[PDB]
This record gives structure tokens, sequence and C-alpha cells, in this order.
RNA sequence: GGAUUUGGUGGAUUACUAGC
């Protein structure tokens, strides 16, 4: 119940870190070919 | 006859080697001349002959580095001629004359630190001034310390 | 502008000092060296015995200390002292007369041991300013401005006088209050070299028996 | 040399050669004069003998420094090539569920990954008859106070590339539908891209990035939903899990703006369902090289 | 900066062409040729001093290439920033 | 353990002599001074055959078939050496100075060309059994005003043409019949002509000259023979081509020019694609492979090998080698990681797996003389003579801080805090032991005490604690850390130039000038023992010398040790021309290594026949894989290695223990036993036969049997094996059967196991990881596609 | 019979394919 818990509570808290990296790298790459020369 | 007479006065190989260091005791002025050509608050001329003078008093060729004057008129070929290896030698009283110490470092009897040293015309830094000794087991070392009385075989000296 | 043997250092480095003793010590000059160890910062007390003094300065020279202090005693009274910059640098040896060590008090408490500020007064001569700047670099650079401490050297007629005092200041005046020795002292001689050497330059020298020995000041 | 071999002589007029490791001799060799000395050399190429009659010393090449030598008990005879040439070629895979990497370097991934950020380190770092002044530029301080060629550098920019195109006139005519395309379009209709995968292990890594970036992308997405099947259609066989998904990852790099504004069409994300019902078998590795990493940190140090 | 009293070669025409169009012109090529006599002197000076063989440093316009090249190379530049200091 | 071979050279990538890639073109052989070394771009490995040369390479020719390759000496020695064999068939003695050696596209004879005599001579059969005299000449051609400059082979063996440095140019044909085709020379060329080419044609005839100029002959009516039919020119304001390649399928031409500008035509249409300098340096030797794909540049004087693609603008490998030596060697906690010092200061990073760097650092002005790795892959101190220290990063490629003295002083050498917070160096101006703090780049404290210089500096990791090296023959263990400041000294017999630390953090190795090696204690200050160098080490007499090599003073001490990881060994090396490794109890040397057979360098020979670089190995360590240890020469740095395994090393044999009984326990599913007896012949390929044969349901049960004493063994094994095999499922399956089987065992016994858990954590990090990685970011670029929301 | 010193030649001192 101690580590079952902390591998779920931390990998839900590493779900959000890379689902908003890979987000904001595509939010970034999408400007980086819309609006540069 | 400059060339020769200095090449009595510290014993050289060749009558050539002279005008091996005036070559060189020339190219210090020719640096010397076009950094007295740049404007004097230059953070480069500022930074870049005394970057100079440390490598020229390390090596020993001049006595000071204050002196900024010594730079073209103290630079002499004799200058550089007598960090040579045989004066050094003398100079430290190794040997009695100069001649004579060419004979001992020909003959293999003197070391800088680990390595004997055999050409003549070593060039010997002023820090690297202090390593030169006998080379150990010598018979010119075991005579000394047979002067002295203090011969230690256990050191085969 | 400061000594040729203390111009390389003179701000940049801070001094480590020695404070040994003659040879068998008293146990009343044994506290007094570390009187001597508390009126400087940066002072060990290294007891001496059955060194010499060759092996006690060229072990020191190799270990790197700014300057070496030794004293010496009649009958518990500490009489000498001499102070001898280490590398190559000069040795003044003092006598000092009126001596109180701080021991014989009370037990008011222990010194503050902080930088102090110093007092320099009537120091004229040339070698006057020798004197000042041999006693001056055995302190730690650069004192801070309010700091509470305050080292007195005081040459009323040719007795160098240094007393240790701390200060406060009140809504008028500063009043202050003695900790520590008090000393006279006199400088007799002034080698060039070290307490080693023994035939140095001699620099200056206390000329006792001279027509004009008692006319002139510093000599 | 090596205590691989006994080579003994003897009074029944042969020289045999033991083998340590099988225990049984692999040559017989009958001598009419009988050999009283045989001495190896200390390296690994010369045999001397010395016979009974004769004078001189025979001196005996030894073919096992340029040959594999076979270990057969043969000699009863005169008188598990795995085993017998003495080295073992690895298996391909073991099993159908074991994960594997490509045969060959360890750098394919590698090259294969930052390709673009490479080639931008790797290459090199490198007037008119009347003279145009403005006001400001010359005496006239007075006409600057009430004074009120980025084009052309682009212009000369496209001088190069017409220059590149004039110089090279080749007549040569090259298939106007390329292998790699055409080995993507048999392995679509034949629905099995095994052939088609095995092309793409035997591109460079130059080609890689040509090839992945020169895909047909249009509404209907062809190519790109051939292509995706393929890697799925890949790791379903387990075989070079290292470079099916850097072949995946090369997509993202080329194609990635191309997928993602085509998000939820029905005929891409069949693919990438089907990619992801593949793709979470092999998770089963990075839940292995934790264990394998936490535990091997925790027993050297502690 | 002092005048010069003798005449200037350059035209006032030429003048104002260089004023129309590294530290100084000039001044740069004292720089680079006091740099190359200098490692002309460390190669003899060092070969008296050092006790083993030493081969000279030095030997003394289109596209340049850098025989080697620094850092990771594949790695990006943007990588090699920390992100507290962007 | 005891039997290392020449595995591989490292550095110094070009020297001399021609580069020729192979008939497939897979591999690229370049030709370092005394030895030739074949790079695969495909498998970006370096292999260097273990064969000397005893002077430096001057030309290198490659069969088409790959069956015989042979290199010609200055003198004219000829080496052959089967590829696929790696062993010399022949070596065939010529008597002249051979500029170039090409095999015929047949392969049947070998044209080769001295001074201005060419010559064909049969090459003996691979497959052939070797002779007493295998070397036969065909036919010697002499009608040449000089020596050929360079030589020419067509399709067929009947033409061969050389370009002599006259002017004029030969064609001479194979067979004696056609030679009434072909006999003419051409004359009228300018200058020199630098080679002679064929184009597939054999109407047209190619020909370059040193002046630039380029002429093609093609044969017509005014009965009629060989005009000029048209010239080419090439314009270069003070280039002059030095060494020309031309491909007669590709129609592509390389230049070589003095001002190093690379520049590339076609015969056909003689248009320019691209001109490029690879170095102010101007190119000595190009190559081109048969597809034309890759070319190779290599510059002598900058000592540095570049190959380019003509089709697309990317460099499959270029690389410089250091300019004079490596100062110092650094080893990384990961195997593959190396770091190599140079006199001229810059710093190169090699690779274990594949010899080529990955960066060069040119922070330090002034050269670096010792380069050391905290316990960490975060950075890397180098120690240099310009009198400053610069901490570098391996993840950003930078310098954290440039750690100075107060008075600027040199600094020899180096030793670093293992918990990675002090970096201690030592000089030959100060003695004094500068200690730098890694976060604040104030010096912290001068620790001193000695006389003479400080030579080396190390810390043991498990004690903390430094020892520094004197001159004065005293060796003093610091203490620096937590209010002790107590320094303990040793006294020793002779200048101490050596320190090394051994991993146990208790024991101290020296290296006197007396050339013995002493082993103290350092909680107690007595010794363990000393080892006696003085006798076995071979010294070279140098050219200009005046004493036999016997007793000469140089170079019988060892001024570099380094413990194994085992803690068992030291290899030893200094300014000789030997290496060496003594064991640590038995207190005997094991085996004793030359490092190089050159006339071109001086320290080699004891005995010349009836200045030059001198030949000595600067620094020495033993890796963490621990299969071999890389020695830094003068030739370059050098790594030996046990990665062969032929050799019958058995452990434990009893008479009933046969390779067939080891296959037969697989029948009989006794897994437990068939890895035991494979174990008990320590041959590899029984070990894979029954590594890869038993299931993963008894992996597990097979663990747990394992004995104790085979665990160290056992984990070496896969930690040598799982780096270039495919099975990664199936290998960290064993991985995590050893470590779940004995935990608490490999934890207890840290010591015993060192070179096993660094091996195993190499192939965990390097390609375990990636894989992992590449798994976790595909799968989380997915979930976010469907996550977020449609565009428009 | 024994010991010391010395003149001269030959063979080696890199790995053996014939002379013009």
């Amino acid at each position: 119940r101690v580590k079952t818990e902390l591998r779920s509570a931390l990998k839900s808290t590493e779900d959000d870190l890379g689902f908003n990296v890979q987000g904001l790298k595509f939010v970034k790459q999408q400007w980086n070919l819309r609006h540069n020369y | 006859h400059r060339d020769t007479q200095v090449m009595r006065t510290y014993h050289i190989q060749n009558r050539e080697d002279y005008h091996k260091y005036n070559r060189i005791c020339g190219d210090i002025r020719r640096l010397a001349n076009k950094l007295s050509l740049l404007p004097p608050t230059d953070p480069f001329r500022r930074k870049h002959e005394q970057l100079l003078l440390d490598k020229l008093y390390a090596m020993g060729v001049l006595t000071t580095k204050s002196k900024i004057s010594d730079l073209e008129n103290k630079v002499t070929v004799s200058a550089i001629c007598r960090r040579r290896l045989p004066v050094i030698m003398h100079r430290l009283k190794m040997a009695e004359t100069i001649q004579d110490a060419v004979k001992f470092i020909e003959q293999g009897h003197v070391r800088v630190g680990p390595n004997l040293i055999n050409d003549p015309a070593y060039l010997v830094t002023r820090n690297m001034e202090d390593y030169v000794t006998w080379v150990d087991n010598s018979k010119i070392k075991k005579t000394l310390l047979r002067y002295r009385n203090q011969i230690d075989d256990f050191d085969f000296s | 502008q400061v000594d040729d043997e203390y111009a390389a250092t003179s701000g940049i480095m801070d001094p480590r000092i020695i404070v040994t003793t003659s040879r068998d010590p008293s146990t009343r000059l044994s506290q007094f060296a570390k009187e001597i160890k508390l009126l400087f910062p940066n002072a060990v007390r290294l007891n001496r015995g059955n060194y010499v003094m060759p092996n006690l300065v060229d072990a020191c020279k190799k270990s790197g200390t700014t300057d070496l202090v030794v004293l010496h005693e009649h009958r518990g009274v500490p009489t000498s002292l001499t102070i001898s910059h280490f590398p190559h640098g000069p040795t003044a040896q003092f006598s000092l007369h009126n001596v109180v060590m701080r021991h014989d008090i009370i037990n008011a408490g222990n010194q503050s041991e902080v930088n102090p500020h110093l007092i320099f007064d009537n120091f004229t001569t040339a070698l006057g300013k020798r004197v000042v700047c041999i006693l001056k670099h055995l302190f730690n650079a650069g004192p801070k401005k309010d700091s509470e401490r305050v080292i007195t050297f005081a040459n009323r007629g040719d007795f160098i006088s240094v007393r240790q005092h701390v200060y406060v200041r009140t809504r008028e005046g500063v009043e202050i209050a003695e900790v520590g020795p008090r000393f006279e002292m006199r400088l007799f001689e002034l080698r060039l070299g070290t307490l080693e050497n023994k035939d140095a330059d001699v620099e200056w020298q206390l000329r006792r028996f001279i027509r004009t020995a008692n006319k002139k000041d510093y000599l | 040399p090596e205590g691989r071999w006994i080579v003994s002589a003897s009074l029944d007029s042969t020289i045999r050669t033991w083998d340590l490791p099988t225990g049984g001799c692999i040559d017989g060799i009958i001598v009419d004069n009988v050999a009283t000395n045989v001495k190896f050399s200390p390296n690994g190429d010369l045999l001397a003998t010395t016979h009974v009659t004769g004078n001189g010393i025979c001196i005996w090449t030894n073919r096992a420094q340029f040959k594999t030598v076979s270990t057969r008990t043969i000699d009863e005879s005169e008188f598990l090539n795995d085993i017998d040439f003495n080295t073992y070629t690895s298996l391909e895979q073991i099993d159908k569920e074991l994960l594997t990497l490509s045969i060959g370097p360890r750098s394919k991934m590698n090259t294969l990954l930052h390709l673009d950020v490479i080639r931008k380190r790797s290459k090199p770092k490198e007037l008119p008859f009347f003279l145009q002044l403005s006001g400001e530029k010359v005496g006239d301080e007075a006409s600057v106070r009430e004074g009120i060629h980025r084009r052309d550098q682009e212009a000369q920019k496209k001088l190069d590339a017409e220059e590149q195109m004039n110089k090279f006139k080749v007549t040569g005519r090259l298939g106007f539908e390329s292998h790699f395309t055409k080995q993507l379009r048999e392995g679509s209709q034949s629905k099995d891209y095994s052939s088609l995968l095995a092309t793409l292990i035997n591109f460079s890594p130059a080609a890689v990035d040509l090839e992945i970036r020169s895909l047909n992308s249009f509404e209907p997405f062809d190519e790109i939903v051939w292509f995706i099947d393929a890697l799925t259609q890949g790791l379903k066989s387990n075989k070079n899990f290292e470079l099916y998904e850097t072949f995946m990852s090369l997509l993202f790099k080329a194609h990635g703006d191309v997928i993602h504004a085509n998000n939820k069409n029905q005929d891409i994300a069949s693919a990438l369902q089907n990619w992801e019902d593949v793709h979470k078998k092999e998770d089963r590795l990075d839940d292995l090289v934790k264990f394998c990493m936490g535990v091997a940190a925790f027993v050297t140090t502690a | 900066f002092e005048l010069s009293d003798v005449k200037s070669s350059k035209s006032l025409a030429e003048i104002y062409e260089d004023d129309y169009t590294a530290l100084s012109e000039e001044l740069q090529k004292a720089h680079s040729e006091i740099s190359e006599l200098y490692a002309n002197l460390v190669y003899k000076l060092d070969v008296l001093s050092s006790v083993h063989f030493v081969p000279k440093p030095a030997s003394t316009e289109t596209p340049t290439i850098s025989m080697e090249d620094a850092q990771p190379l594949y790695m990006s530049n943007a990588s090699s920033l920390a992100p507290q200091e962007i | 353990k005891s039997d290392f071979k020449f595995s591989n050279l490292l550095g110094t990538v070009y020297r001399q002599g021609n580069i020729t890639f192979s008939d497939d073109g897979k591999q690229l052989l370049s030709p370092v001074g005394n030895r030739v070394s074949v790079f695969d771009l495909i498998n970006n490995k370096s292999f260097t055959f273990e064969y000397e040369h005893r002077k430096n390479i001057a030309a290198i020719d490659l069969n088409k078939q790959g069956t015989l390759l042979i290199s010609i000496d200055e003198d004219g020695r000829a080496i052959l050496v089967n590829f696929k064999a790696r062993n010399v068939l022949h070596h065939f003695n010529f008597k002249e100075k051979c500029s170039a050696v090409k095999f015929s596209p047949d392969g049947r004879l070998f044209a080769l060309a001295s001074g201005r005599f060419l010559q064909i001579w049969k090459t003996p059969d691979v497959n052939k059994d070797r002779q007493f005299a295998p070397f036969v000449r065909h036919r010697v051609h002499a009608g040449h005003f000089q020596d050929i400059t360079s030589l020419t082979w067509s399709q067929d063996s009947r033409f061969i043409l050389t370009t002599s440095k006259d002017l004029s140019a030969k064609i001479w044909s194979v067979d004696s019949e056609e030679k009434n085709l072909a006999a003419t020379t051409f004359n009228g060329h300018r200058d020199y002509v630098m080679g002679a080419f064929f184009s597939h044609d054999q109407e047209k005839i190619y020909t370059v000259s040193k002046d630039g100029a380029v002429f093609v002959w093609e044969f017509t009516k005014r009965k009629y023979s060989w005009r000029i039919t048209k010239k080419h020119f090439f314009y270069a304001n003070q280039a002059k081509v030095k060494c020309v390649t031309f491909h007669p399928a590709t129609r592509l031409l390389a230049v070589g020019f003095t001002s190093g500008e690379f520049r590339l035509y076609d015969l056909p249409d003689f248009t320019l694609i691209q001109q490029l300098s690879m170095g102010q340096n101007p190119v000595n030797t190009v190559s081109v492979n048969q597809t034309g794909e890759w070319l190779a540049f290599g510059s002598s004087k900058l000592g540095q090998l570049l190959v380019y693609e003509w089709q697309s603008e990317s460099y499959i490998l270029k690389q410089q080698g250091h300019f004079d030596s490596t100062n110092s060697l650094a080893y990384s906690p990961d195997g593959s990681r190396v770091v190599t010092a140079s006199e001229d200061g810059k710093i190169k990073v090699w690779d274990i797996t594949s010899g080529f760097c990955l960066a060069t650092f040119e922070e330090h002005t002034s050269s670096v003389t010792a380069v050391q790795f905290a316990k960490r892959g975060q950075v890397m101190f180098s120690s240099s003579l310009d009198g400053t220290v610069r901490a570098w990063d391996l993840i950003r490629y930078r310098n954290f801080r440039t750690f100075t003295g107060t008075e600027r002083i040199q600094f020899n050498c180096l030793a670093v805090d293992p918990s990675g917070e002090v970096v201690c160096a030592g000089s030959l101006d100060n003695f004094d032991i500068h200690v730098w703090s890694v976060q604040t780049g104030q010096l912290l404290d001068a620790l001193s005490g000695h006389e003479g210089p400080v030579s080396c500096l190390s810390f043991s990791q498990e004690n903390s604690v430094l020892a520094s090296a004197s001159w004065d023959k005293t060796i003093r263990i610091w203490s620096i850390f937590g209010r002790s400041q107590q320094v303990e000294p040793i006294e020793v017999y002779s200048d101490v130039l050596a320190l090394s630390m051994r991993p146990d953090g208790k024991e101290v190795a020296v290296s006197t000038l007396k050339g013995q090696i002493s082993i103290f204690n350092i909680e107690d200050a007595k010794q363990v023992g000393n080892i006696d160098c003085r006798k076995d080490i071979i010294s070279g007499r140098f050219n200009q010398d005046r004493f036999t090599a016997k007793n000469s003073e140089r170079s019988k001490f060892f001024t570099t040790i380094h413990y194994s990881f085992d803690g068992m060994a030291i290899v030893a090396g200094g300014n000789n021309n030997s290496i060496c490794l003594y064991d640590v109890p038995n207190e005997v040397l094991l085996k004793r290594f030359i490092v190089s057979r050159n006339m071109a360098l001086n320290g080699t020979l004891e005995f010349l026949n009836s200045m030059r670089p001198e030949v000595r190995v600067t620094s020495v360590q033993f890796s963490p894989t621990a299969n071999a240890f890389a020695a830094a020469s003068t030739e370059g740095l050098l790594i030996y290695s046990t990665n062969d395994t032929i050799l019958f090393d058995p452990f434990d044999l009893d008479v009933d223990v046969t390779p067939h009984s080891t296959v037969e326990a697989l029948r009989e599913k006794q897994f437990l036993n068939a890895l035991v007896m494979a174990f008990r012949l320590n041959e590899e390929y029984l070990i894979n036969k029954v590594y890869e044969a038993i299931p993963i349901k008894e992996i597990p049960l097979v663990a747990s049997n394992i004995p104790a004493i085979y665990l160290p063994r056992i984990l070496k094994f896969i930690g040598d094996f799982a780096i270039e095999s495919q099975h990664i499922e199936f290998n960290l399956i064993w991985i995590k059967a050893l470590l779940s089987a004995s935990g608490g065992y490999i934890n207890e016994h840290k010591y015993l196991f060192s070179t096993a858990m660094r091996s195993i954590q190499r192939f965990i990090v390097r390609v375990a990881k990636e894989v992992v990685n590449t798994t976790t970011d595909n799968k989380y670029t997915y979930r976010f596609l469907v996550s977020t929301d449609g565009s428009m």
C-alpha cells in the first residue's frame, strides 16, 4: 500500500509533465513553420 | 667578429651558434618594436608584452620584469648564451671552468631531474635551474662525497 | 609607502604568526605567551623545548609563516621579545620593562579576539617608521569600521608603550576600559636577516656607551 | 602455444596430434623414420621434428594458423559443425516473444536520430556608376532634420539555384517511380511488407532521411497509412525493435506537422490505433530496465 | 589620435568611400604578424627547454571546413544553454 | 587474464601513404606511420593489424578479391596480410623506394612502380600453402627519363600506363602480344604529370599536371594516332595539383592542391561540381570507391583524414589526430568514453566501441598534462601547463569554471575528489598543492610542505584521502576533510615520479627513479613490498647517442602506473620502449609489451646498425571493462585487449568433462550442469551454446542453483556479450535473476565485484535505456495527438 | 702444460627469389 500508491501518484504527475512537454513542443514547432522566414 | 668573441667566452660548438641566438635576440626586438607602435592605452598591448616578460624572465634571459627598457637594451645574445647549461654548471660552481663543464656534459655526468642531458647547449629555465645535479652513482659524484668523507654505498654513490 | 620586505604581501595576504617561548619556560611566562597569542589574530602558540633556532626557523619558512614571536624572561617577569619576518625579512629585538600579565587581575572574562584597529602615536623618525611598518603587518588587513577593540602603540619618551583597549561610544563621549597587557617596550637592535642568522647586517643597534647617548631620541 | 594440442611422437613410427578439450587424436602422421623429438614454437607457427636417421631438423608449417581444423577422431579409421570448427554464430532471435536489435553497428539508431542537427553543424561556415548617399550621410544636417536591400539580396539568392540547375543538364533518364515507392506499392497491394522492411534495413542512414521525407502526403493519405502499417507489422515480428521505432519517430519530425492537422481522420487513426495496440506490449522492457538499473545501483554501492 | 602633417595618399572621393564602406585594419595586421613571430619563438625556445623533440606548431579565400568539430555536434545548440538561463 | 594482444591503435587516423577503399567499399583503410588501420563505415568500428611495419608505410595495395593486402615501406620491405586471415603470409623485400603499388583488376598479377622502373609480379595464391620464395617478377621496364610519379591500371591487364615526372607519359600492355597495340608515350605536357587516367572507352586518355592545366588525348585520323582533342584548365592563384584520383564509371576527378582547396570535375562535361578547403595544408593522397559515393582526402601536415560523398553533402567520418602526442589518458566510468590530452592543449574525446572522436575542446591555450574524471559522467577535470585548470561538462560541452592559482603557476597533475567537491593540482614552479572547490572557483587552501615539485596527486575513493608525490624522496599522505588537517610523511629512496592509488583505498603504488615500484599502506606508514623494474625495461639507443643502450639512465624508471580495478595488477610505462604487467601479491611481472618497432622513431633499437622524436609511453590506465589497458604512446593511443579469447584457460576439469558432454546435458535438460560444465572449459562458444539454450521458466531456478564462486565470472560474461548481441529481453532476465537471486551477497562483496558491475551497467545505460526512452517518447506523442482536439 | 696482451681475415649484426 506504500509502494503502489507512490508509483501511481508520481506517474500521475509524470504523465502531466510529458503530456505538457510534447504539446508545447508542438505549439513551438507549429509556429516555427507558420511564421518563420 | 662579435660572433667569435662571445663564442669563446661561453664555449660554443659551432661558430654559427651565436647567430642562431642573435636571430632570436633580434626577433625579440622586432616584436618589441611593433608592440611599441600600438597606442599606449590598448588592453591588447598592455596585456601582451607583460605576457611576454613572464616568459622571458621564466627562461631567465633578463634580470628583472619591471623595466620595460631592458627588452630592447639588455636582451643580448650573451644574455641568452649564459642560460646555457655549461655556464649554469659554472655559475653553480659544479665544474671548475666553463670548458670543463662541457667536458662533463659530453661524457654524461649531469642530469635534469630524471633524465640525463647530453647536448651541451641545453637552455635551462630559471625555474628549471633548481634541478641540475650530478647524475647518480657517477664517478664524479662519488669523488665529491669522498672529500667530505661522507660516501654511502648503500646509495652506491 | 610600505617597507621593501613587506611590499609584496602588504595588503593581499593575511599574516600567520607564531608565538613561541625561550627554553623550559616558567609557568608565569608560559601564560604570558598566550596573551601575545591573543593580542594578535592568526597566532598559534608552539611550546619550545629541544628545538634549535635553525630547525625552528627552517621548519617555518617551509610551512610558510609571516613571522616569529619569541619571548624571554627573568624569574617569571618577561623581559624581552623579538618579531622576525621570515622570507629573509628583518628582525627587531624588543626589551619590555613594565609588564602586567592578564592572569593576575580578576576572572573578568576573555578577550574579544576580533580584528583590532591600531593607534600609532609619536613616530616621527625614519627609524620610527621602520618600527611602524614592522609592527603593523602582524595584524590581519582591513579591520571593520565599527570593530570594538583597539590596540594603541604609544611612543612617549622613546619607550614604545602598548596597551589593549575595548571601546564603546556613548551619546556624547567615547568611554573605554582596559583589558590585556600593559607594556613598556624598547627595541634595541634591528637585523636585516631573521633571528636565526646572527651575522646579518645591522640596520639599527641601541648604542648605550656614547657621550651623547642620553641626548637624542630614537638613538 | 595455446594448450589446445599435444603432438607426440613414438616408436610406432607415428606422430599424432592430441586435442585436449575433446580428448582424442585429430591427425595421425605415419613417418617411416621414427621421430625422436617434437617441439612447437613458442609462436604459433612452426613444428620441428628430429628423426633417428638423417642429420637435420625437419620443420613443419602449421596449417592451423591459416585454416580452421576439424576435431574428429579420424585416427582409428586410418590405422555439430558448431563444435567441429569450435565456433558458434548466434541466433537471429531466440523466440517470437523476445525483442531484438538490428544486426550490425549500434550507431545506426544514433545517426538516424538527430539527422537535421548534425547536417546543420557539418556544413562549412561560408559599384554603381552614380553613388547614392542620404542627406544626413553628407553635409546636409538641415535636410535630415526636416527629412521624412533585403529584397535585392533575396533576388540574388534565387540566382545560385538557377545556376546549379543550368550547370547540370544530364540527358540520362532515371525511372519515374523510385525503387522505394515501388516496393511500398507492391508491399501494400500484397498486404505483406516482410519484403519491404528487408529493404529499409539495408538503406544507408543518408538514404532514409531522403526517403521518409519523400512520402506522397495528400487529403486521402495513402502512402503514410501504408508506411505505418509496415511498422506495426514489423513490431509484431519483434525483430529489429531499435530501428522500427526510429523509423516511427522519423515520421513525426518529417510529417508530424501533417498528421497532426489531419488527426481524427478515420484512415490514419485506424493505423495509429493499430500502432498503439501493438506498441503497448513493448513497455515490458521499460519495466525491465528500471529493475535492472535500480537493483544494480543498490547492489554495487550499498 | 594625432593628426599627420604628411599628405594623405587617399583622395577626397576615396576617403568618403572608406566611410561609406577586429579592432583596426592596420592594428590587426600588427597583431597577426606578432603572434606568428611568437609561435616561431616558442618553438626554438621550447626545443632548447624541452628534453624531448617537439614538432613545429605552425608553418606560416574560399569556404573553410573545420578539421575537428567542437562539442557533441549531433546535439542541438539550444540543449547546451541551461533552462535557468533562458 | 594474462595474455593481452594488440587489439587497436587509437588516434592518429592518417600519417602517410595512399588511402584506398575496399572493393565492397564497406571498409576504408588508412595507413599509419608503422601500421595499417581498417575503418568499417557500416559498423563504425576500427581494426588495426597486429603486425609491425619496420618504417612508415609509403604505399598501400588492396587486392580486388581482398584476400591479399600489401604495404610498401620507405626501405622497400613488402608485407602481405590476408584481410580475413589477418596474418603475414609472406614478407618479400623490394630493393628500392616504392611510390604506389596497384593490383590489376583481374588480380592475376600486381603492377608495382619504383623510381623510373615499372614491374609486374605474379601474385602468389592466398589459398596456396606458404612457400620459401613466393615472390616472382613478370617483367621490368626501364624506359623512363625519371621515376614514374603515379601508376594507373586498365580493366584489362594488357595495358599499364605510368606518368613520369620528366613530363612524358608512357603506356605498357600486360601481355607481350598487345605491345603492338599500345607502346606510345605522350609528350608536350607542361610542368609535371601528377597522374594518368583511363576512361571506360580506351579511345580517350586523360592526363593532369602540377601547373593545373588538363589535356585530354583522343585517337583520330590526321595512319593516324593520338592527337590532343581538347584541353581543360583549372585556375588556381597559388594552388598546384599534388595528388589526382579519377573514377571512370562516374567520370569524377578529385584534385589535390598545395592551398588545400578540394574541387571535383567530370571528364565528359569539364564542369566543377564543388570547391571546398579541407584544411590550409595541401591534400597528399585522395582515393575513390567503385560506387564513387565516398572520397577520402588526407593531409600529412595536419595528419587529418577526411571522407566526403559527392552525391549527398554529408561526411561519413571527419576527424584530426593529435599534432604531437597525448600527455594524459582519462577513462570515464562508462567503458566507451575515453579522454586524451595533447601537447597542443586541444582535448578530443575518443570512443571505446568505435575509434572516432565525438568532440574536441580548444579551451586550453597551453598544453594539457593530466585529464581525470570524477565519479560521475557530469564532468572531467583537465590539468594544463598554462597555469589554469578548467572543468568541462559532457552533457553540454562547456567549462563550468576555470580554476586558477594566485601567482599564475604551471600545473602538471591533478586529483579530483570522488564526491566531486574538491579539485587539487600540482606544479613544477611552486611545489604547493593548490586546492579548489568545485562550486566556488576560489582556491580553498594551498597545501604545502614539499621540497621539490609535486609529480602526481591521487585520491582513494573509499577513504577520500589524497596522497602527494614529491621529488624530496618522501611520500606525504594528506587528510584534508573535517577538522583534522594532519599530513603523514613516508620517506622514499629516490625521486618518486609515479603515484598509484588502489581501489581498496588502502594501498599506494609508487614509481621511483631507481626503477623500483614500491607498494605502501596508508593507515600504517610501512610498506607491503616492492617490485624491481630496472632489469626488465627495454631501452633504446638514440641515433645521436654516445653511450650503449645498456648503461644509459634515460628510461629505466616508470613515468606512470595504474592499478587494475581488481587491485591485483600494475601496468607501468615510462619514456622507455616497454610496458609491463606486474602481479601485486606474487610480485613478478606477467608479460612485457614492446610499444613499437620503428627505425623512424628513436627509442626503439637496443643496438644500432654498424633530433628524431623519442618513443615513450606517457600515461597508462586500465579500463573499467578491464579487457585491455590503454597506453598513450608517441605513435598514438594504444589499446590492448582480450576480446579474442582464442586460448584454452580451463578451470577444474575432470576427465569426464568434454565439449560434447555439455551439449549432451542440454538434451538431458540439466541446465544447471551444462552451464557449469561449460564454465569449466571457459570457452565462449560452449557458453553461448548453453546460455542461449535454456528457457525463461528455469532461468531463476538456475540463478539460485548457480554457486557464489561462479557469480563474479557469470556476470562478467553477460557484460561482454550483451553489448553487441540482439537479445535485449533475454539478457536482462539474466541480470534480473543474478541480482534477484543474491542481492545481499553482491552488495556485501562490493570490492569482489567491480568490473562485472561497471560492464553490466554500461549495457543498461548505453543501449537499454535508449530503447526505453524511444518507446517512452513515442507512446507520449501518440497520447498527445488523440487527446488534443483536431485542427480547423 | 699455464696465464696475460695484441695484428689480421671470415661469419653474423632487419627475414634467405641468381650476374650483365
